[PDB]
């Protein structure tokens, strides 16, 4: 009374029916369905397999045939009532790999059985914990195509197989969109499990592992005897006991992992087990990679590392370099090289070949990263430092440098710059430019500068394309040729208290005019007719006599040097007197001291004006100056000159040949006005006349010439009376009336001014 | 140019030897530092570093033990000894990395200049001599256990050989 | 180029034997039709004659030099071609040549756990460089060696480190380009040229309950287990800058603490320390940082003095008797002064107590026979009582001192005198300065009765007048008092004594003068002078004792105008005073 139709392949429909009420074993059964053609067929049992039929409701009849009577009983199916049950999947074979933990499903989906597509759901389920649990669960969808295809399914663990057996089923639901009934799931297929052999070589798992930090890592420790605890290096962790013995830990967020690693360790009874975990880092992009040369044949490029990797030792990040043009590939040695230099490689240059395209690639355990950069090889080269620098002089005003550069630099030019140090100067600069050689050395001369100093040369050189400085070379010393004479010394004669001997004078070159050291003075008074008394004199004296007869010698006075002589300096021997001399005062301003002078027409060759110290019984350390005969005007300007003491100047007349005195004239560096007045006292008084007396003033205090006093006397209508004769110390006033209190007042004055006054009050007698 | 022996009076040999060795038996600089450097620095842990038996000589032993046979011996000792803290030496990490980490190169430093203190004794048990004139794989925690128990074993034995030299004090 | 000097930079020893070979090749010889005996030698100074140089064969000629005695000497080997033209061909050098010698003085030092470093002397100067390479090795290794650098040529540290207790032989080779040579070979152990590290962290702690001990601690090195070390404790003061050295005796043992004694008066101590093995060998460490201290102060007690004073403003009924006494000095006191406390009792009578925290107190006194007593108090307690009794209104001071005697020594006034008959207590010394418009400062101090001649302790001033006052004290009273002037340094007066006209005569005057102000008499005046002269005669003087201040002329004229002077000597010198005119009547 009950049909239900099943079927599995959507071409033979499998309909099953019960038994009517009264119905006994070996019951034979007429069943078939109203179609176009009546094919009725018998059989044993109510279980009847007939064909897909069209979409539309189908006429069955049973009969049961009994020989105590018959039933006849209709039913009325259709697509919509018949319910969907494919058959259940088998899994053909099962593997799991041991060192990643992770499993491998294959099964058959025969398709050979469906001739129409359809969308077929597949449902993995993974099991585990023997005695009951449940953890994955995916979906899987695939496509029929009336062919059997072989699927694939993998799935990583993160619990280690060998502390745990697991458990796989799957089951499968199609879709057909041309079935109008109901569509049901497949039953689970028999369960298949993977079970490893407990061999226990070891106890704790994994062993030695390389994990980023931050990920979660799941620890176990298998044992046949109790545990008591798990440690992370001082922290404690929950145990999850495990089928059987066995316990496992949980680590979520590790931290970072110290150079031994954090041993995991399980304590027992007796023993204790453990491990090591390695927690690490990602690589990171070499950072300031730059590529250079030295000499043209290594190609030497450094790197930064930039953030520490954290792993060392055996694991430790290997870097790789390669070429891109020639694929040739270097890798660094174990042998690492201090912070300092922390990376490091040498690469060697291919010929005839100057674009390089490097790509460093970088690798460990846990990633891998690059970079790439194009460099230019011709323009990343370093200059060597030059070595065996040497100073070879050549002539007087010339001298040659000579250094050594290896490397081939003989398609390239060099630009080096050689540094002029003079002593006591500023610093002089020169550049040179020369055409590279192939491992030779270069030879650069210079000129135009002053003999005799000393210099130091120091030379750093660049290459023409400009990309960095070669460090400076090491300092040479080194001293120029003897000398070159260019004028001559400043020359002045003086004759003797006995008239009959001549002194000579002459001051010393300086350096900018002798332009090296003096070796000699060559002297000679000569006449007119023949040269006599050749004589040379050397250094440091000055000075020198010879004997005259007669005033009309010339003398020529030659400084010696070791290549030649100086200029002869000419200067007059023979003195024209002059009986119209006079005394004159002069006023310093200042530091200098000026002289005023009428030009005179009979001048020949020059002025001469000497002075010394006139305040010492001593000879005088006398000093001159050549003045031409254009100026009028003229200052000295000597350090010798000191306030309060008097220098005499004599200005000398060049007139035929002979040197003339024009003028005599003393005077101080400064003179003004004096800084206190004459002591005065009385000596005696009278009813009707007075008596003063001062005392002279010294030079010292006066500060120029005392022209006079200025007396100064009234009742206390006051009376001046000045006294211009510096010899006159006494001064007597007459017509004066007694009993009266005078205010005596003396000042004194000069021409750079009036001093202070002394002042006392007397009374005059009766 | 090089002498024989490198001194020539017993008395102060025989002190250099004994002060040697009582230099060489510190514990707090030989053994603490090592698994103060292998991060074994708990209590627990270090219950377990101890000598196995079978790895040095007995106290007994080296009591019966002679003169020529003691110093044959103790050389032995030394050159195993020197391979083992080599290989220990390639096995420890780097001052930097143990800076970073944390730790301190102050056992590095004992390491290094306790192993010249090795090479010393050696020469002067061979100036001694010539003055008398008559498993495939391990595991990296299993390595610092079986070092524990080596450093624990060569200990036990400078005291032995420290307690010996004490025991004679001058001999002809 | 033709030619070459073999050999090319030769570098022989200075005065020695040498010998230059200048080879040609044929191209210049069948060019110019020469051979070697057209070869000439010219120096850079004169030209090598033939007799010196021996021609070895048709191209070779050989010149020998017998002594070098010059830096630089430019050989040139010249050829002589036809036309007596000369050619250059080439030229050599030699500089520098002399061997060094063997060094000395090896010395070597170790430091705490360090390497060790040897010295020595480079010896005589050889003007060329010579690598000196020291060799250490034990009896059967061998070490590295060290290369002498160019900084300093006598010093050396090895890469190994110190192993102790480890006799190792070093000797010095000297290696230069002339030949080798090794110095002498030592034998020492390391452990005896250890040069320790000076002792740090030095503190000093007193105590509490004695006031002579300080606990003194220290840090020792790190050597202190290996060899057993000695101690050098140098104190001093704060004052002194002496330093006291502890005995090496107390310190020959491993120790780092000690403790000092004999040091009682609160004074703070400077402590330095150094170290070095044992037996003395080796080298001492640097000296600690110094570090202070200062001790627990000691409390003993010392006499005090005191002394009374009467007003002349009596009130009817009672005195006003001032009390007044000296601050202890500080190795008197050994402390600082909380108070004074002063007792004063009668006659059998009620007692009086009297608090004071300065150096004066005045109290109402009766006209009775009292007893003072001064008894000043510390952190201890109080010290001796001062026995001084105050004598009544009626009691006569008698039994004065003899033998008042005052005379500076050493720019110090000393004052004796000779002890009466009876038995002196104490004495009391009052002094002032004499002036005619200020009072007396009086100034005191009290000395023992066994003494009988001391000095005024005070800053006296010179130039002044001292009237000093002794006083001796017995059981019932004071002595009367005796007064003596003095001065600390006599000075010539600042003016001189203004004199005056008493009676002028025929032939006869009479002068006046008054003395001269205590302050500026500047000494003791012995005897005056009067310079009396005229216009026209010369001066004369005269001599007048100081007593006298009136004097007479004899001998004057009659119509003549005279002019007088008076000064005033002292034992240093006089100055002359305003000079006087007056006229003789007829
Ligand atoms: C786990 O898998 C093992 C095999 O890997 C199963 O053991 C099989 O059990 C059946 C029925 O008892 C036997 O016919 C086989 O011979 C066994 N295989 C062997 C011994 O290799 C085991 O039943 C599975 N389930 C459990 C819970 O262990
Ligand atoms: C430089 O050489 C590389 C080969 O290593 C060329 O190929 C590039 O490689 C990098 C690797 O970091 C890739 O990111 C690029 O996509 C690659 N480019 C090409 C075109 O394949 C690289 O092209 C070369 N540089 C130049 C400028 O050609
Ligand atoms: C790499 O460097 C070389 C050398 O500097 C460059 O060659 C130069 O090219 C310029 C063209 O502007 C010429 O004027 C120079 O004479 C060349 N130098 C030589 C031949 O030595 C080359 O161009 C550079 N290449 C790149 C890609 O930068
Ligand atoms: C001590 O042991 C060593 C083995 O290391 C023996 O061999 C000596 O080794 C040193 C190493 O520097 C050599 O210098 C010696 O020449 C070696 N000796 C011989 C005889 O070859 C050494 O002999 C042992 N010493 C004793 C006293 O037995
Ligand atoms: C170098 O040559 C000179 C010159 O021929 C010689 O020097 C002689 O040296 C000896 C030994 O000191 C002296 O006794 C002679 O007086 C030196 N002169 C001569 C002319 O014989 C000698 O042939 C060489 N010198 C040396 C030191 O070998
Ligand atoms: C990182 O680890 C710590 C424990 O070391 C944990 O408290 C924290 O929550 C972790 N952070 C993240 C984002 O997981
Ligand atoms: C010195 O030599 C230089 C060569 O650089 C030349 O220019 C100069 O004229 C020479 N001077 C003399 C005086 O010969
Ligand atoms: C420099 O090197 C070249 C090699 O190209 C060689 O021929 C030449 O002799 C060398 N020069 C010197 C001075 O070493
Ligand atoms: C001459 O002596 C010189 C010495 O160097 C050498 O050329 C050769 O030995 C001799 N030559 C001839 C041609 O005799
Ligand atoms: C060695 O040098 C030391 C310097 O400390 C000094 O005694 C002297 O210069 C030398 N002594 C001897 C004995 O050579
Ligand atoms: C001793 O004191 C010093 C300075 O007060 C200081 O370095 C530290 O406290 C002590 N020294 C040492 C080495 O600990
Ligand atoms: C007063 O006594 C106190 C002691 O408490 C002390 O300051 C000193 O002795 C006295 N003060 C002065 C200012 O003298
Ligand atoms: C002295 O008198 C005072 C009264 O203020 C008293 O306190 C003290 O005890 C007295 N001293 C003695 C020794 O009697
Ligand atoms: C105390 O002394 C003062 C000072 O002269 C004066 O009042 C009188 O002499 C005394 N007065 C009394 C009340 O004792």
């Amino acid at each position: 009374h009950d049909l239900k139709c099943v079927t599995n392949n959507l071409q033979v429909w499998n309909c099953s029916w019960k038994a009517p009420s009264g119905t006994g074993r070996g019951t034979d059964y007429e069943v078939c369905i109203e179609n176009r053609s009546r094919s009725c067929y018998q059989l044993e049992k109510t279980s009847i397999k007939i064909p897909a039929l069209s979409h539309g409701d189908y006429e069955i009849t049973i009969n049961s045939l009994h020989d105590f009577g018959s039933s006849t009983s209709k039913f009325t199916l259709n697509e919509q009532n018949v319910s969907l049950i494919p058959d259940t999947p088998e899994i053909l074979n099962l593997s799991a790999d041991f060192s990643t933990s992770t499993l491998y499903l294959k099964w058959n989906d025969r398709g050979s059985v469906f001739p129409h597509r359809s969308n077929v759901i597949w449902e993995i389920k993974v099991l585990r914990k023997e005695s009951m649990e449940l953890v994955k669960l995916v979906t899987h969808n695939t496509t029929l195509n009336g062919k059997d295809t072989l699927h694939h399914w993998s799935w990583a663990s993160d619990m280690p197989l060998e502390c745990a057996i697991h458990f796989v089923e799957i089951r499968c639901y199609i879709d057909n969109l041309h079935f109008s009934g109901l569509e049901e799931w497949s039953d689970w297929s028999p369960v298949k499990n993977i079970s490893w052999i407990p061999d226990s070589q070891t106890k704790v798992f994994p062993q030695d592992k390389v994990i980023l930090v931050g990920s979660d890592i799941t620890f176990c420790c298998v044992s046949q005897e109790k545990v008591l605890s798990a440690l992370i290096g001082h922290t404690n962790c929950p145990l999850i006991h495990l089928d059987g013995e066995n316990v496992a830990i949980k680590i979520r967020n590790i931290s970072v992992s110290a150079s031994s690693g954090t041993n995991v360790v399980f304590t027992t009874e007796d023993n204790i087990f453990g491990t090591v975990i390695f927690a690490g880092y990602p690589p990171d992009t070499p950072q300031q990679l730059n590529c250079e040369t030295h000499d043209l044949k290594e190609i030497i490029c450094s790197w930064n590392p930039g953030r520490v990797t954290a792993l060392v030792g055996p694991r430790a990040t290997s870097y790789t370099l390669v070429e891109s043009f020639s694929g040739k590939y270097v890798r660094l040695k174990r042998a690492e090289a201090p912070t300092n230099e922390s990376y490091q490689l040498l690469f060697q240059m291919l010929p005839n070949q100057e674009i390089y395209n490097f790509t460093l690639n970088a690798h460990n355990p846990l990633g891998r990263s690059q970079s790439t950069i194009l460099v230019n090889i011709t323009e990343k080269v370093y200059p060597h430092t030059p070595t065996s620098f040497k100073v070879k002089d050549i002539n007087s005003t010339a001298v040659k440098l000579s250094w050594h550069l290896p490397g081939n630099f003989a398609k390239i030019n060099f630009l080096c710059e050689i540094e002029i140090k003079k002593s006591n100067s500023v610093q002089e600069q020169r550049n040179v430019t020369i055409k590279g050689v192939e491992n030779s050395s270069y030879l650069v001369a210079l000129d135009k500068l002053n003999p005799y100093t000393l210099y130091t040369f120091r030379i750093r050189c660049s290459t023409e394309t400009f990309w960095k400085w070669s460090k400076w070379s090491n300092k040479k010393q080194h001293l120029t040729t003897e000398a070159s004479p260019s004028k001559g010394p400043d020359t002045w004669r003086e004759w003797s208290s006995d008239g009959k001997n001549l002194i000579i004078y002459w001051k010393p070159l300086p350096i900018n005019e002798a332009n090296g050291k003096i070796l000699s003075y060559n002297v000679s008074c000569s006449s007119d007719e023949e040269t006599q008394s050749l004589s040379e004199i050397p250094d440091p004296q000055h000075k020198a006599e010879i004997r005259l007869d007669k005033n009309d010698y010339i003398i020529s006075v030659v400084a010696k040097n070791s290549v030649g002589s100086s200029p002869p300096s000419k200067i007059a021997s023979m003195e024209i007197p002059n009986d119209d001399l006079k005394i004159e005062q002069v006023v310093g301003m200042g530091k200098g001291i000026l002289l005023t002078w009428h030009y005179d027409p009979n001048m020949t060759c020059d002025y001469v004006i000497k002075w010394c110290n006139s305040s010492r019984s001593e000879p005088c350390l006398m000093d001159w100056r050549k003045v031409p005969s254009n100026s009028t005007e003229t200052v000295i300007e000597s350090d010798e000159f000191r306030p309060g003491i008097r220098y005499n100047f004599f200005l000398y007349g060049c007139r035929n040949q002979g040197y003339q005195l024009l003028r005599s004239m003393i005077g101080y560096i400064e003179e003004l006005a004096p800084i206190v007045a004459p002591n005065f006292t009385v000596e005696d008084t009278s009813a009707d006349s007075i008596l003063v007396k001062w005392e002279d003033i010294p030079v010292e205090e006066l500060r120029g010439f005392l022209r006079g006093y200025l007396f100064y006397f009234g009742k206390g209508d006051i009376k001046v009376k000045n006294i211009t004769d510096i010899s006159q110390k006494t001064l007597r006033i007459a017509d004066l009336q007694g009993k009266t209190s005078y205010h005596l007042v003396l000042r004194a004055y000069t021409d750079g001014g009036v001093g202070p006054e002394k002042s006392m009050y007397v009374v005059t007698k009766e | 140019a090089a002498i024989g022996s490198c001194s020539k009076e017993y008395r102060v040999l025989l002190g250099q030897l004994q002060k040697q060795t009582d230099l060489m038996q510190d514990t707090s600089r030989l053994l603490d530092p090592y698994i103060r450097i292998q991060g074994l620095d708990v209590p627990k842990l270090r219950e377990h570093c101890r000598e196995r038996p079978g790895a040095f000589p007995s106290e007994e032993t080296l009591r019966g033990l002679g003169r020529r046979g003691f110093l044959q011996t103790l050389n032995a000792t030394l050159g195993c000894v020197l391979h083992r803290l080599a290989d220990l030496e390639q096995r420890l990490p780097k001052a930097q990395d143990l800076e970073r980490s944390g730790l301190n190169i102050e056992d590095l430093e004992k390491l290094q200049m306790a192993r010249p203190n090795i090479l010393g004794l050696r020469n002067n048990i061979y100036c001694m001599a010539q003055l008398l004139d008559n498993t495939p794989a391990s595991d990296a925690f299993q390595r610092k256990l079986e070092g524990c128990r080596f450093l624990h074993g060569y200990h036990r034995f400078m005291h032995s050989v420290g307690r010996v030299f004490s025991k004679w004090g001058e001999s002809p | 180029p033709c030619g070459y000097i073999s050999p090319e930079s030769p570098v022989v020893q200075l005065h020695s034997n040498f010998t230059a070979v200048c080879v040609l090749k044929e191209k210049c010889m069948d060019y110019f039709h020469v051979n070697a005996n057209y070869i000439v030698w010219k120096t850079n100074h004169f030209t090598i004659p033939k007799e010196q140089y021996t021609i070895i064969n048709r191209t070779a000629s050989s010149v020998t030099f017998t002594d070098i005695a010059s830096l630089n000497i430019q050989l040139t080997c010249n050829i002589l071609t036809f036309g007596q033209l000369e050619q250059n061909v080439y030229g050599i050098t030699i500089i520098s040549g002399l061997p060094p010698e063997k060094p000395k003085n090896l010395s070597c030092i170790v430091n705490e756990g360090k390497k060790m470093r040897c010295e020595w002397d480079g010896g005589r100067e050889t003007h060329l460089e010579t690598n000196f390479t020291l060799k250490s090795e034990w009896a059967t290794h061998k070490f590295a060696d060290c290369k002498a650098k160019r900084d300093t040529p006598t010093s050396c540290t090895v890469d190994y480190s110190t192993v102790y207790f480890v006799n190792i032989e070093v000797w010095v080779e000297a290696e230069n380009a002339l030949g080798k040579v090794t110095s002498d070979h030592i034998n020492f152990d390391p452990v005896y040229k250890v040069k320790p590290n000076p002792p740090h962290n030095l503190s000093v702690i007193n105590s509490e309950e004695l006031s002579s001990i300080l606990k003194l601690t220290w840090t020792n090195p790190s050597i202190k287990s290996v060899i057993i070390l000695k101690y050098n404790i140098q104190y001093r003061t704060k004052d002194a800058s002496t330093w006291s050295q502890i005995p090496p005796e107390d310190t020959a043992s491993t120790r780092s603490s000690f403790t000092v004694q004999d040091l009682k008066p609160f004074t703070e101590y400077v402590f330095r320390i150094r170290c070095m093995k044992e037996d003395g060998k080796g080298y001492w460490s640097d000296w600690s940082e110094e570090a202070s201290g200062i001790t627990y102060e000691d409390r003993p007690s010392k006499a005090p003095s005191f002394w009374y004073k009467i007003d002349p403003s009596h009130t009817q009924g009672y005195r006003t008797v001032q009390l007044v006494w000296k601050t202890l000095p500080p190795f008197e006191a050994n402390g600082k002064i909380l108070d004074y406390e002063v007792t004063l009792t009668r006659w059998k009578s009620h007692l009086q107590n009297y608090t004071v925290n300065a150096t004066k107190l005045t109290v109402n006194l009766t006209n009775d026979r009292y007893l003072a007593t001064l008894t000043v108090r510390n952190l201890v307690g109080k010290s001796d009582a001062a026995v001084l009794t105050i004598p009544a209104c009626d009691f006569q001071a008698t039994h004065p001192v003899m033998d008042l005697k005052a005379f500076p020594k050493d720019n110090m006034l000393w004052v004796e005198w000779t002890t009466p008959r009876e038995s002196v207590k104490k004495y009391i010394l009052e002094w002032c300065v004499l002036s005619d418009k200020a009072p007396c400062i009086t100034d005191w101090q009290q000395e023992d009765g066994t003494v009988h001649r001391t000095y005024l302790r005070g800053n006296l001033a010179e130039s002044k007048c001292y009237l000093i006052t002794v006083t001796p004290v017995y059981a019932d009273g004071p002595g009367s008092p005796e007064s003596i002037k003095a001065y600390l340094k006599q000075a010539p007066p600042s003016k001189g004594p203004t004199v005056r006209t008493k009676k002028v005569g025929k032939n006869e005057a009479v002068l006046e003068w008054d003395q001269l102000p205590v302050d500026v008499q500047n000494g003791f005046i012995r005897n005056y002078t009067i310079f009396y002269r005229t216009i026209i005669g010369n001066e004369t003087a005269v001599n007048v004792d100081s007593s006298h201040t009136e004097y007479t002329l004899s001998s004057l004229t009659s119509d003549t105008l005279y002019m007088v002077r008076m000064a005033a000597y002292t034992d240093e010198g006089g100055k002359d005073g305003p000079e006087f005119t007056f006229t003789t009547p007829k």
